[PDB]
């Protein structure tokens, strides 16, 4: 229950979903449900720096290949006809019965002309196949079966729509019953996997560059074209984290769901013993609070 | 480490704890004649704001006056002589030849100077060459009762300059007005306000040095009567808080544990309920709190008042107050963090440790225990968030008033102006002065009470020759008449030079004194 | 600001209400200009 | 229901009372009226009947001044253009020179220039009713203004080594300041019960 | 070794410091290493009993007092004084003490005391007193 | 035969004159439209 | 401009707490610079005690001028001032 | 010295608004108004009641509306319950309710409707019994689902029955002096009641309104009485002699000034001006 | 005072009796005539 | 925070200074000091072990970095020069190494 939302989508409200799903990597990031006044809810996400929104019925459907019986009988499925619930659901149904297409095929195909350009994704493969790349790799990244991803969907909007009517009270982000600790290791190992992607894309964007140009070499079966291009991009990330070590401004270009970007490194003191520890027992919420005088 | 005194501690609001101070010096002679006379230290005796003064001894000094002046007390000659040279030290200051003293107060079959007779000697060394003596009633902080039923001490009476009755406390001499160390101010001006206080800070550190003064163990411990009561009204007030829950939601005290436990559960989904079950049960254990605490302190503990080395520095007024005596003596009561008290969790329960909507006061709070005897740990939580709290809790309005008010100035016709030439006030809010020279005109039976020195000091003589007495006098009375077409005679005359012309209410007032109570004022 | 100094107070009780002590190094370090009379002709004679 | 009898009732210990607090002079009875007594000196069929008889007058106690008031109740709402200025030739005729009015509610802002200017030597001013119905000047937080003579004022003047320019200042919009029948150059001079030393004169101007 | 001053200990509810001298001067006498883990002692045998037991056990005073004469004067304080073993760890906030400046040198542009500071607020303490000299002198 | 009421009044005169000329788009007495000016940062 | 004459004056015959000051300051001053001290000196040396001596008998030169807000101005002697 | 306190605004912030912005529209704009002799409990109650306002809301209980036609019944308590906290009378539930309420209603089905885009058929009171409230409305059907429960909570919670326009939450606190306490600002209105005394009525600042309507020295004393007040809530001090300057300075020109910008734009020396805020 | 200007005109874009009340003002202020200011504008043709 | 004898006896906010003002001490920063190339260390002379201490001030191992001595403190307002909470330092007891 934050009120930001509700100047945020003005159709929106202030009451929402949050949840930070994590991979097996340790390398979480969120996707939040609005429910908006009008009486769907939209799957808010972040990609790129940037805010992303697309309608709940729309990946729920494009998830599985689902019938809109399913949908209904799975959210409200239970004491046959609760009005709230029964009614915000059909509303729902029709509002995204209005633009959108039938199967999960045409969906996923929708889904993929749409969001084509923002992922990294391969350029000339297919179409489709992008659409399964989003709902693998930002839906809900720490489950990895489909049905599965449908099932904590289903019941994440029952929660939501709980939540709405006031049979459920508000989680309080603010407290450590709602809190965990990220170590040191595990940040290490979240801005080691980015720079190494970030290599990844350089040495990409270098070979399609060289190709583009007319074509001064290009041979990507001789291995000397490899050890050509790998000589010409830079190859030190040693530099980039021990760069994060010494000043702390992680520069990366997705913010690994951080809300602040500065001051993630402390030097210790070893003034005195308890100085020492006291070092390395504290943890610390972020100035991005010290800011807000509450 | 430059060193300076203790009473501008309370001025510049310092705590010689590691904050620094600019040091200027004033070059030209003009500089260090207008800071010599206009603004040297003794002559900020009284802050702008309110009258009340703000220079005066601190907590040693003060104690050591409630044990010095205390009745009990008695000095062979040695002692007297040697604490009084102690407190004067001529020679550093000057401008006296030789130090005289009284006769001593008992004179057979030993003979003992007394202790208000050596504050008397130090008033009696520091009089000017011809001022009347002091002469003074003001009551005392420490409060009557403390000393005796129908105690004598009280309130400080001192005729001639020669202390009578009463001891000397943080009322007497120090941030407080009204008291010995304001009087000389306003008598015998204030250069002699300042040699006054320096003499009272030496004096009462030269007898510290022959007595000494420490806050040991035992002051704290509340004897076995006394603890006994402490138990029995917490043993009584058991289960103040579940009487006080179950009343606020309705129900009585014997109803089952379940519905009582439904209808908590509706409560505080709520703010507003809380609201109300809070006030509610605050007002119980306060109730509680403040009767243990009127139980126990004033006679539970150990030692009474005079020896009692923290009842001392508490009910004298040095350091501390009396809810601190309570808390390391008796108990600590609610603990009010941000209003109502402790926040409840998602479950109901406010710590782990206690079961779901739970009503027993422990919970809610209020702590049983005190510090001299040790908080639990689900007392000392609660505690802690309290603390916090505080700390948690714990410049642009000065560019605004001061931009606009820079010039303000009081020209000479007695007419406060803007300076670009605009009037803001006639008579300067309703003249007589900002605090630091109106204080004495409301006690009137003080002026009366001597008379012969401040007529020394507004110098008569000189004053009646240049100035018109009998015109504004005259036409004051005429402006005492009730109807109009007579102005206040501030406005026809003006004050500075027409010594009869003075505020209406001052009239009124010095009338109905001296028609009312006038047993100084002879028929 | 010239001829201003600043340091760390500490308090003591054998002074005066009025009076600051100072080291003698804040009386080296700080001087203030004198024209030189008949009578103070003593003092700053012996001074310098 | 019929509560409306007992305003204009109101308006008049607000207006028979606006006379001195100015100079002039009333019989000390329009100044006594009790509530029914209205109603037995204005009367009727109803039981409504008060209005096309509510307009008296006054003449100055100071006995010149060139000249006299009179006071009237515009009752028929949002008086207008064809009832102002056709209630001005009366006090013209009369030798009225200065007249009170009332209007509820919104008098009309395209009828308020036109008659604005003739006026000239006389002043048509200002009131309506339920803004100004019971006296503001009896209150606590209000002290007793009055007026000066140019006599007083230039006694002011001097006393002060003042330019008539730098004394505080009223608005004319200020409701005391339209109750005394202020013009814009007259010095008031107001009698302050400040409680902490006596009461004492200030003084001010209007702009 | 160290003389506190009794004025700090209301306000302050520093009790835990008469017990800790208490517990002090008892296991300094005996040779113990005085257990004060939080949350031992009851309210029914205080911690400050327990210690005293201790100390009438070595012989001192049971409340901790100790009858004690003052040096200047030499006759004994007429109200025992409490003595105990504090643990006084040194500070070190005092590393930053101090600065004189008679005269030195000037500012490029404006000719002024190169980067101590009086004005904005010293300016309304000087025009407070009414020094109108002091201010145009100090400034 | 400067005080603050005077400034105080003079400036409020000066903002209605500039609030006034700047109303006015065609001639009272040219009668005609001068051609109008736009701006920039 | 005008100098008011000494008939009517309209201020305060008091020795304001302003001009005490100023006026010891600048007869210290004028002493500190080799000027006549008009009273007996018993061996004080600070340029401005002197002047204090001076004022406490009333034996000082330097009359003030006091500024009224018309923009004239009285001339007071320091001996006439009370 | 202090700002930490032990409803109204108290400490800085009341002082902020007061003598630095001089601002209109203050937080907690409090009337006092004395009551007289004429006046017992129960009329100090039913005034009370009277200049008080409340909301359809306060007086509906669970509302359950029907589909299909288009149904909606708002349920009201029963009268003696709903005149014991109130004293508005059935009919006058049964007016404002038909107009004011159809009004709100269609207008709030409208917004939607047209926010969707991207009357009234029936109406029964209960003429009798006053415990109900029934509306017919009719749809064309290819108009999507209406949250009819929402929409008619937001209806029911936005209409009023009485209010007088900026005041509500009259309230009577304990001195032998029975009082009544309000939140909001009409003078307009208490001018017209007579049970309680027109002339001793305490107001927290709005100096804007009493400046407006009680002249330019009821400012200055009002101004003073609440400086005094602010700074009397804590134990310091501070003499009517520094209040009466500041105030008899701030109403000066004729209103009353705020000391920023517009303060700071008057003055006749141009190097202060260029000093304080923006050279 | 440019967007004022009348280029054709070359004076102001005002009615020439309102540039010369507000001149009319503005030379009646300047000797510390306030209501005096203000009366200037009883007059209507 | 858990090393402060009898930390349940004082007002909470005294314990949260006692914490916060116990991270500075001037005490030993270790005991290799030879190989440390820190800008500014602190190290103190003459330290114990306290004869007050919890349990926990031994199983932490703080017996090998000790911060603080033992000094033998008189409650007593009697120099007089301790007032706002400053205080005195026998000359002798300082001149023989604390
Ligand atoms: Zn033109």
């Amino acid at each position: 229950i934050r009120p930001s939302f509700a100047n945020r989508g003005t159709s929106y409200s202030q009451y929402g979903l949050s949840i930070r799903c994590v991979r097996p990597d340790q390398s979480s990031l969120t996707n939040t449900l609005h429910y908006l006044n009008n009486g769907v809810t939209m799957f808010r996400f972040h990609w790129r720096k940037n805010e992303y929104l697309i309608p709940s019925m729309m990946i729920l459907k494009a998830l599985l290949e689902t019938s809109d019986k399913e949908i209904f009988e799975g959210i409200v499925g239970k004491d046959l006809g609760n009005t709230f619930l029964t009614d915000r659901v059909e509303l729902m149904l029709r509002a995204y019965k209005s633009y959108g297409l039938y199967s999960q095929t045409e969906t996923l195909q929708y889904l993929g002309s749409k969001f084509r350009v923002v992922l990294g994704v391969a350029e000339d493969l297919t179409d489709v196949e992008v659409g399964r790349f989003l709902l693998q790799k930002v839906v809900l990244v720490h489950l990895r079966e489909a049905k599965d991803k449908f099932r904590l969907l289903l019941f994440m909007i029952r929660k939501l729509y709980a939540l709405v009517a006031g049979e459920c009270c508000a989680d309080n982000p603010d407290s450590p019953q709602h809190q965990e600790i990220l170590l040191g290791g595990f940040l290490y190992g979240q801005i080691l996997k980015e720079k190494i992607e970030d290599w990844l894309n350089s040495i990409r964007a270098q070979i399609n560059l060289d190709v583009r140009r007319s074509a001064p070499g290009v041979d990507f079966s001789d291995r000397k074209y490899l050890t050509r291009v790998f000589s010409k991009i830079n190859n030190d990330i040693g530099t980039k984290l021990q760069y994060f070590l010494s000043t702390g401004n992680l520069v990366s270009n997705t913010g690994l769901d951080l809300q602040q970007a500065t001051g993630y490194t402390v030097v210790a003191e070893k003034l005195n013993f308890y100085r020492f520890l006291s070092h390395f027992r504290m943890v610390h919420r972020g100035a991005f609070f010290a800011e807000l005088k509450t | 480490t430059i060193r300076m005194h203790y009473a501008n501690c309370n001025s510049y609001n310092a705590d010689f704890d590691g904050d620094e101070m600019n040091m200027h010096f004033p070059q030209s002679t003009n500089a260090r004649s207008e800071a010599q006379f206009i603004a040297n230290t003794d002559s900020q005796y009284l802050v702008p704001t309110s009258g009340d003064p703000l220079r005066g001894l601190i907590q040693d000094h003060v104690v050591m006056g409630v044990w010095l002046t205390c009745k009990d007390t008695f000095y062979t000659r040695d002692e007297y002589q040697q604490l009084l040279f102690q407190a004067l030290k001529p020679d550093e200051t000057g401008m006296y030849g030789r130090i005289k003293t009284l006769p001593p107060a008992i004179q057979r079959p030993g003979i003992y100077w007394t202790g208000k007779q050596i504050i008397s000697s130090v008033l009696l060394n520091l009089k000017p060459s011809d001022r009347p003596g002091l002469n003074l009633k003001s009551k005392a902080k420490v409060p009557g009762k403390y000393w005796s039923p129908d105690s004598e001490e009280g309130s400080v009476l001192f005729d001639d300059g020669e202390l009578l009755c009463g001891i000397l406390d943080k009322s007497s001499f120090g941030a407080s007005a009204f008291g010995l160390v304001h009087s000389v101010h306003e008598l015998y001006g204030p250069d002699i306000a300042g040699r006054l206080l320096s003499v009272l800070s030496r004096l009462f550190t030269a007898y510290a040095q022959m007595r000494g003064f420490t806050c040991r163990m035992d002051d704290l411990r509340l004897d076995e009567q006394g603890d006994n009561w402490r138990r029995q009204l917490l043993e009584n007030g058991k289960s103040f808080g579940l009487e006080a829950a179950s009343e606020y939601v309705g129900l009585s005290t014997d109803s089952p544990i379940a519905l009582l436990n439904a209808n908590l559960e509706e409560v505080y989904r709520d703010d507003e309920k809380l609201q109300g079950l809070d006030a509610a049960m605050k007002g119980k254990m306060n109730g509680l709190t403040s009767s243990i605490i009127n139980k126990c302190i004033p006679d539970g503990l150990l030692t009474k008042f005079p020896y009692n080395h923290m009842q001392t520095m508490t009910v004298s007024g040095a350091k501390g107050s009396n809810v601190n005596v309570s808390q390391i003596s008796c108990l600590l009561g609610q603990q009010e963090l941000e209003g109502r008290r402790v926040p409840l969790m998602v479950s109901g329960k406010s710590l782990p440790s206690f079961v779901p909507y739970e009503t027993s006061a422990k919970s809610g709070g209020f702590i049983a225990s005190r510090f001299l005897t040790g908080i639990a740990p689900q007392e000392y939580y609660f505690h802690c968030m309290a603390g916090r709290e505080g700390l948690i809790d714990t410049g642009y309005l000065q560019r605004c008033l001061m931009k606009h008010l820079e010039g303000l100035c009081v020209q000479y016709d007695h007419t406060v102006r803007d300076s670009d030439g605009s009037i803001v006030q006639f008579h300067y809010g309703e003249d007589s002065l900002d605090v630091t020279k109106q204080k004495h005109l409301t006690q009137f039976e003080f002026s009366a009470k001597n008379y012969k020195s401040l007529i020394q000091k507004y110098k008569v003589k000189s004053v009646l020759s240049a100035v018109d007495s009998e015109t504004a006098s005259s036409y004051a009375k005429k402006a005492l008449k009730k109807p109009y077409k007579y102005d206040p005679v501030l406005d026809k005359y003006p004050p500075s030079r027409y010594l009869g012309s003075v505020s209406e209410k001052f009239q009124r007032a010095v009338d109905e004194y001296t028609q009312k109570n006038p047993d100084k004022l002879i028929a | 600001v010239n001829y201003a100094a600043r340091s760390v107070i500490s308090p003591d009780p054998n002074i005066e209400t009025n009076e600051i002590g100072v080291p003698p190094v804040f009386a080296t370090k700080l001087t203030y200009p004198e024209p030189v009379t008949l009578y103070n002709f003593n003092e700053m004679r012996n001074a310098v | 229901e019929e509560k409306n009898i007992v305003r204009v009732f109101r308006a008049w210990k607000t207006a028979h009372q606006l006379v001195h607090d100015r100079g002039y002079g009333v019989s000390q009875a329009e100044l006594d009226l009790t509530l029914d007594q209205f109603k037995a000196m204005h009367c009727g069929m109803g039981r409504n009947l008060d209005r096309t008889t509510l307009s008296f007058y006054a003449k100055p106690s100071n006995d010149s001044n060139k000249g006299t008031i009179y006071i009237e109740f515009a009752k028929e709402p949002s008086v207008g253009i064809k009832e102002m200025r056709t209630f001005v030739h009366t006090l013209g005729d009369h030798n009225h020179k200065t007249g009170i009015l009332i209007y509820a509610n919104s008098m009309t802002p395209s009828a308020a220039k036109i008659i604005a200017t003739v006026t000239g030597q006389f002043t048509i001013e200002t009131f309506q009713e339920s803004d100004l119905i019971v006296n503001i000047t009896h209150h606590e937080l209000v002290p007793k203004h009055i007026l000066l003579s140019p006599d007083e004022k230039k006694e002011l003047l001097d006393r002060y080594k003042l330019r008539e320019t730098q004394l505080p200042r009223i608005q004319l919009a200020d409701p005391v300041a339209r109750y005394l029948g202020l013009k814009r150059g007259e010095v008031v001079k107001i009698v302050r019960r400040s409680e902490t030393s006596g009461r004492y004169n200030s003084y001010r101007i209007c702009a | 070794d160290i003389i506190i001053n009794p004025h700090a200990f209301p306000s302050r509810m520093t009790i835990g410091m008469f017990i800790e001298s208490l517990a002090g001067k008892a296991g300094a006498c005996h040779g113990l290493a005085q257990d004060s883990t939080p949350f031992i002692y009851s309210e029914q045998q205080t911690a400050a009993d327990y210690f005293g037991e201790q100390l009438v056990k070595a012989g001192y005073n049971y409340h901790g007092n100790e009858p004690m004469y003052s040096g200047i004067t030499g006759q004994e304080m007429k109200a025992d004084i409490y003595i105990g073993v504090v643990y006084y760890q040194r500070l070190r906030h005092m590393v930053s003490d101090f600065q004189v400046r008679t005269t030195g040198p000037i500012h490029n542009l404006t000719r002024q005391p190169v980067k101590i500071r009086f004005g904005e607020m010293e300016r309304d303490a000087v025009i407070g007193h009414g020094t109108s000299f002091l201010m145009q002198d100090r400034l | 035969q400067l005080t603050t009421l005077l400034l105080h009044e003079r400036k409020k005169v000066v903002r209605a004159f500039y609030h006034a000329i700047s109303s006015r788009k065609q001639c009272d007495n040219c009668q005609s439209f001068s051609p109008n000016f736009r701006k920039e940062g | 401009g005008k100098a008011v004459a000494k008939e009517d004056r309209t201020t305060t015959p008091y020795m304001t707490k302003y001009e005490r000051a100023r006026i010891l300051g600048t007869r210290a001053l004028q002493i500190s610079m080799n000027a006549p001290v008009l009273v007996d000196l018993e061996g004080e040396t600070d340029p401005l005690q002197i002047a204090m001596k001076e004022l406490a008998q009333k034996k000082i030169p330097l009359l003030v001028r006091r500024y009224l807000p018309d923009g004239s101005y009285e001339d007071w002697s320091v001996a006439e001032l009370i | 010295q202090m700002t930490l306190n032990t409803n109204v605004t108290l400490g800085i912030p009341r002082l902020r608004e007061i003598i630095m912005t001089a601002s209109a529209n203050i937080q907690t704009p409090t009337m006092t108004l004395r009551l007289n002799d004429g006046v017992s409990d129960k009329r100090a109650s039913a005034f009370c009641k009277e200049v008080n306002k409340l909301v359809l809301s306060e007086v509906v209980r669970q509302v359950r509306v029907t589909e299909k036609t288009y149904a909606i019944r708002l349920d009201l308590y029963s009268r003696d319950e709903y005149q014991d906290e109130y004293g508005v009378l059935q009919e006058e539930i049964e007016s404002t309710f038909s107009n004011r309420f159809l009004k709100i209603l269609n207008r709030i089905i409208k917004s939607y409707l047209a926010k969707s885009k991207q009357n009234c058929k029936h109406l029964d009171f209960d003429y009798v019994n006053g415990e109900w409230a029934t509306v017919e409305l009719v749809f064309p059907i290819n108009t999507e689902k209406l949250l009819m429960v929402s929409l008619v909570e937001k209806a029911c919670s936005e209409t009023v029955i009485h209010e007088i326009p900026g005041i509500t939450r009259c309230f009577s606190k304990p001195d032998t002096v029975p009082k009544v306490i309000t939140e909001g600002v009409n003078l307009k209105a208490i001018w017209e009641f007579y049970n309680e005394i027109s002339m001793n009525d305490i107001y927290t600042n709005d100096i804007a309104a009493i400046l407006r309507i009680y002249g330019v020295e009821a400012a200055r004393n009002a101004i003073v009485h609440e400086v005094s007040s602010v700074f009397g809530v804590y134990g310091i001090a501070v003499d009517p002699r520094h209040l009466s300057l500041i105030a008899d300075y701030m109403t000066f020109e004729g209103g009353y000034k705020a000391f920023n910008r517009m303060g700071i734009e008057y003055n006749t020396s141009p190097f202060a001006k260029m000093s304080f805020e923006t050279t | 005072l440019l967007r004022s200007t009348c280029l054709y005109c070359h004076h102001f874009k005002l009615s020439k009796v309102k540039v010369h009340l507000f001149f009319c003002r503005l030379k009646l202020l300047d000797y510390g005539l306030l209501n005096e200011s203000e009366m200037v504008e009883n007059v209507s043709l | 925070a858990n090393m402060t004898p009898f930390s349940d006896f004082n007002q909470s906010p005294r314990n949260m200074y006692q914490c916060q003002m116990g991270k500075q001490t001037m005490g030993t920063p270790g005991t290799a000091l030879r190989y440390r190339t820190d800008n500014k260390l602190y190290r103190l002379q003459t330290g114990q072990t306290p004869v007050v201490r919890p349990k926990l001030h031994n199983t932490y191992g703080l017996d090998h970095y000790p911060n603080g001595t033992n000094a033998v403190v008189a409650v007593i307002s009697y120099t007089g020069y301790d007032m706002e909470d400053a205080m005195i330092l026998n000359k002798s007891a300082h001149e023989r190494g604390f």
